[PDB]
């Protein structure tokens, strides 16, 4: 097998201004290699093949060299529409082998996310079980540490997050924390923290309540 | 024009088999080379196969001698993939794509066009409704401004549950998370901000349906006394 790497994994950037990833083979390719773009709810796209050629019906700002070992892609203008992940495939022998991606994301402001923590539900205590949940919302870059304190304990078990991608409205990132417990092991214990440490601010954002309150 | 249209989702268990399929239509069926591509959560696509529709022919990967057998029906223009002794690691999205050239002896080329992808669940467990449970404010807590009203929706399985907010009506503002695995069952949240004269003084509403379960639920979010 061939070994496709593509460097950045990460990339972000504005309308207008011009991008160019990496593609690099663990052997020669001789000039053999593609690009496709993948977007949500729509088919895997053809952009470029051969190293440099541009497919049919493909705008003329996606453009692509190399040769042997190392290739690249670079789009021209960015245009809102070229926000996507990019995959590189080689086709210069059996077995047809491609790189891992490149998500290519939209930059904007900074922006603190908006901290909210909630309680056990009482339906979910009456049967048993205790999920503390903790929203963190509207926030750029996507890069962020979140904390579970119990009664200022930092607590790793039970805790499962979920991102969204970048939004469609004003490109920001949102995450939900949720620490899991007996309901058992819940009672025992009486201030709950959830804390969000982001670019955005040196001093984390603390948000916690008391079980009695 | 030329489409790929690929099956609907399977759920197997362990050990089982699967067999999906990829309709061609608008161009000449026997002519190109197509070929299976296999796509598991952040790990890149994998090439499985491709067989030759005009002569019956196929390649695999080394990597899934054993897992797939590659097949076409020519009078349908269909393809048709079938994996065997099925895994967690079998787990994926799968795709058929159409060579972009016609021919047999440019197996390894590129592809022009992509079907939809068929997705694959491998798992053991059972189909439970889920459990949803209102998210409201610390007691007391309309802080400044706005307000953050969640919705959770706990252990069900397969995918998917679809959430609204009040019938749909309410729409911005809304963060619905993708859901995660917990052992065997999947589990999502959603949020709604919005402004704290809205509530508690108008009634906001959940909206949970479970398709596998035939589930319809609706959560008011009630202030936390």
């Amino acid at each position: 097998d061939i070994q496709m790497t593509q460097s950045p994994p990460y990339l972000a950037a504005s309308p207008g201004e011009t991008i160019t990833i990496n593609c690099r083979a663990s052997k020669s390719i001789r000039k053999y290699l593609a690009w496709y773009q993948e977007k949500p709810g729509k088919t895997n796209k053809l952009l470029i093949y051969s190293g440099s050629t541009l497919q049919f019906g493909i705008p003329s700002r996606f453009s692509g060299s190399g040769s042997g070992t190392e290739f690249t892609l670079t789009i021209s203008s960015l245009e809102p529409e070229d926000f996507a992940m990019y995959y590189c495939q080689q086709h210069n022998e059996y077995p047809l082998t491609f790189g891992a991606g490149t998500k290519l994301e939209l930059k904007r402001a900074d922006a603190a996310p908006t901290v909210s923590i909630f309680p056990p539900s009482s339906e979910q205590l009456t049967s048993g079980g205790a999920s503390v949940v903790c929203f963190l919302n509207n926030f750029y870059p996507k890069d962020i540490n979140v904390k579970w304190k119990i009664d200022g304990s930092e607590r790793q078990n039970g805790v499962l997050n979920s991102w969204t991608d970048q939004d469609s409205k004003d490109s920001t990132y949102s995450m939900s924390s949720t620490l899991t417990l007996t309901k058992d092991e819940y009672e025992r214990h009486n201030s709950y923290t959830c804390e969000a440490t982001h670019k955005t601010s040196t001093s984390p954002i603390v948000k916690s309540f008391n079980r009695n309150e | 024009e030329v489409q790929l249209q690929q099956s609907g989702t399977v759920l197997a268990r362990p050990g089982a088999s699967v067999k999906m399929s990829c309709k061609a239509s608008g161009y000449s069926f026997t002519s190109y080379w197509m070929h299976w591509v296999k796509q598991r959560p952040g790990q890149g696509l994998e090439w499985i196969g491709a067989v030759y529709p005009g002569n019956s022919d196929t390649s695999y990967n080394q990597k899934f001698k054993g897992k797939a057998k590659l097949t076409a029906v020519t009078s349908a223009s269909t393809a048709y993939m079938e994996l065997s002794s099925l895994t967690n690691e079998d787990s994926a999205v799968y795709y058929c794509s159409r060579s972009s050239l016609d021919g047999y002896y440019v197996k390894n080329w590129c592809f022009d066009v992509w079907g939809q992808g068929t997705t694959v669940t491998v798992s053991s467990a059972k189909t439970t409704a889920p459990s949803v449970y209102p998210l409201a404010p610390v007691c007391g807590d309309t802080t400044g401004s706005s307000v953050t009203l969640g919705c959770l929706v706990k252990g069900y399985f397969p995918e998917p549950v679809t959430l609204t907010w009040n019938s749909g009506s309410l729409s911005s503002g809304v963060h619905t998370f993708p859901a995660v695995l917990q052992s065997d069952l999947y589990t999502l949240s959603s949020s709604v901000t919005v402004t704290s004269s809205t509530r508690p003084s108008q009634s906001i509403t959940c909206n949970v349906a479970h398709p596998a379960s035939s589930t319809k639920v609706d959560k008011k979010i009630e202030p936390r006394g």
